[PDB]
């Protein structure tokens, strides 16, 4: 059951160098028909292939990036890696681990890129990680004698993207809506997460939101 | 080396859409089509020129003719709203992607926004900050303008508003934030979030009580 | 300034034999070791030069023709052969100077439900001359009563579909073929080593 998972930092400084690792699950990285590759997508823009690599260390490299791309296959630990030197802002993208199904000697994409990781966001800035302040958003005094009411969390001043919010340590997922984050003039982010609950089950169940900002090693639980 | 692809295609429901892609090396190399929906990995829908992977509906079919290849999506559904990428390779065997085409399904039900306004929490106020939070969901089409009002007087400074974003179902969401001094929250009678969608304007409004 | 062999050999799409592709190579230096490092993957027969010496040589033009045929038909891609392919699709001279390279392409060109994309001509008035191409699709007249561009009794479509499945015995399987032709005319030479 071939699945793929990227690992890698989320923030890197300009000029520095980027290090990514894809782990393969459900199949051997030695499949004679597999050309493991990297595709990236600048936010807002289109896909770009970076390079591919066979289980032998044979490496196919995109010409725009050949000068500063390196790849390797850890046959021992069933994974492949990417390295990109001298990052610039223009290197900010989602980076996707992928399997090109092809055939030897060099048909490294013959049957298409048919299985993808789901991306690691990479963000190239000189700015420093920032943990979000979290403030509770208390439910309304809404008068629907049945109806509902809405409570939430304001995840205030963080960087870089992403932030994940659960409710009730994962237990509450019905009717939760977490909103795309806004980018402020300061360069910092904020977002909000709102839950639609019964205004009946108001004083009984106690609602806590769980704000996982991994780039800053932060967890906050509020209310 | 470049594959050329329309930026947008629009199609009435149940009808049939055409995404073309042109490049001078399509004589040397097959075309591939990937479907991408918001915030998500691309999905191969067509490999070599016209092969459809297993779990892809028959309404997707690929076609070639010279320096152009085409995705054809028979009987378009709402789910088919996505970004479509052609992919090939240059004279050498270097993978290259087109720019992508947004497929918009026209004739979708107009839906008015649902608006939720929060005052600054006490917890935040005693940190010497006051931010009002206006959440705008479940609207179509995906365009709103947002206006903040101190009493009934418009407000200009300290307002950020997201771009809309195609949400889980085929609708949109956005959100606006008003930054105040904790003075300002107290020294007025009311603040309002006004969102104008198409013709409608829906206004939620909050006051310093307690 | 290098000669663009990768464009012929790494091509993912290949021509049908009746409409075979030709690339002309000139104005470059030709590194034949890029091709000879890869010999586990093709079969290869040369005519009128030795394989090893190719770097040493200079020519006024090099031509690379590519197409797909059935495996048991690869033997017609050679001087003085006969059969459907040699006579109606692709014909080499008797004085052929060059190399005929081929590799089995089951995995690329067979499909469980058959691949019918690759075509050949089976009927023609006359045997092609060497290096000639017939793209015509007009009805071949057998019998006397003439057809009016209408296939039917004693009147055929001249083109026929190969049907490739991965089950077929080798030689009923598809093979990609690249024919390299070395041509030393009387004007100034241009491809070297
Ligand atoms: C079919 O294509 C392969 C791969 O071609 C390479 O990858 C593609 C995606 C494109 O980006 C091409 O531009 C690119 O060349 C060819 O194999 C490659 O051959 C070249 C020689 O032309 C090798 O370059 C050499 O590398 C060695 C050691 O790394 C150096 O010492 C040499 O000076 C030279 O730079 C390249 O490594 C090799 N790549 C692989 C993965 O083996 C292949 O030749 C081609 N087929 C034909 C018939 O040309």
């Amino acid at each position: 059951q071939l699945q793929l998972q990227e690992s890698g930092p989320g923030l890197v400084k300009p000029s520095e160098t980027l290090s990514l690792t894809c782990t393969v699950s459900g199949a051997s990285i030695t499949s004679s028909d597999s050309y493991w590759g990297w595709i990236r997508q600048p936010p807002g823009k289109g896909l770009e292939w970076i390079g591919s690599i066979y289980y032998t260390g044979s490496a196919y490299k995109s010409p725009p990036l050949k000068s500063r791309v390196t790849m390797s296959v850890d046959t021992s630990k069933n994974q492949f890696s990417l390295k990109v030197t001298s990052l610039t802002a223009a290197d900010t993208a989602v980076y996707y681990c992928a399997r090109g199904r092809g055939s030897p000697p060099h048909y490294y994409f013959y049957f298409g890129l048919d299985v993808w990781g789901q991306g690691t966001t990479v963000s190239v800035s000189l700015a420093s990680t920032k943990g979000p302040s979290v403030f509770p958003l208390a439910p309304s005094s809404k008068s629907t004698s049945g109806g509902t009411a809405a409570l939430g969390c304001l995840v205030k001043d963080y960087f870089p993207e992403p932030v994940t919010v659960s409710w009730n340590s994962g237990a509450l997922t019905s009717g939760v809506h977490t909103f795309p984050a806004v980018l402020q003039s300061s360069g910092l982010y904020s977002l909000s997460s709102v839950v639609t609950v019964p205004s009946s089950s108001l004083g009984t169940q106690t609602y806590i939101c769980n704000v996982n900002h991994k780039p800053s090693n932060t967890k906050v639980d509020k209310k | 080396y470049e594959l050329t692809q329309p930026p947008s295609v629009s199609v009435s429901p149940g009808q049939t859409a055409t995404i073309t892609c042109s490049g001078t090396a399509l004589p040397n190399h097959y075309a591939y089509w990937y479907q991408q929906k918001p915030g998500q990995a691309p999905v191969l829908v067509i490999y070599t020129d016209n092969e459809r992977p297993s779990g892809i509906p028959e309404r997707f079919s690929g076609s070639t003719s010279g320096t152009t290849v085409t995705l054809t999506i028979s009987g378009v559904q709402a789910e088919d709203e996505a970004d479509y990428y052609c992919q090939s390779a240059d004279s050498n065997a270097n993978v290259v992607f087109g720019g992508g085409t947004k497929l918009t399904v026209l004739g979708q039900p107009k839906a008015a926004p649902s608006v939720t306004l929060f005052p600054p929490s006490s917890e935040e106020l005693q940190a010497n900050k006051a931010t009002l939070v206006c959440l705008i969901s479940d609207f179509y089409p995906g365009a709103v303008t947002v206006a903040w009002k101190a009493d009934s007087s418009p407000v200009k400074a300290g307002v950020e508003t997201t771009t809309p974003s195609k949400q889980s179902n085929n609708k949109y969401a956005a959100s606006s934030y008003l930054s105040l001094t904790p003075e300002q929250w107290k020294s007025h009678r009311s603040y309002s979030c006004q969102v104008t969608h198409e013709g409608s304007t829906v206004e939620k409004t909050v006051a310093p009580t307690e | 300034n290098l000669c663009p062999f990768d464009e012929v050999f790494n091509a993912t799409r290949f021509a049908s034999v009746y409409a075979w592709n030709r690339k002309r190579i000139s104005n470059c230096v030709a590194d034949y070791s890029v091709l000879y490092n890869l010999a586990p993957f093709f079969t290869f027969k040369c005519y009128g030069v030795s394989p090893t010496k190719l770097n040493d040589l200079c020519f006024t033009n090099v031509y690379a023709d590519s197409f797909v045929i059935r495996g048991d038909e690869v033997r017609q891609i050679a001087p003085g052969q006969t059969g459907n392919i040699a006579d109606y699709n692709y014909k080499l001279p008797d004085d052929f100077t060059g190399c005929v390279i081929a590799w089995n392409s089951n995995k690329l060109d067979s499909k469980v439900s058959g691949n019918y994309n690759y075509l050949y001509r089976l009927f023609r008035k006359s045997n092609l001359k060497p290096f000639e191409r017939d793209i015509s699709t007009e009805i071949y007249q057998a019998g006397n009563k003439p057809c009016n561009g209408v296939a039917g009794f004693n009147c055929y479509f001249p083109l026929r579909s190969y049907s490739f499945r991965p089950t077929y015995g080798v030689g009923h399987q598809p093979y990609r073929v690249v024919v390299l032709s070395f041509e030393l005319l009387h004007p100034a030479a241009t491809v070297c080593g």
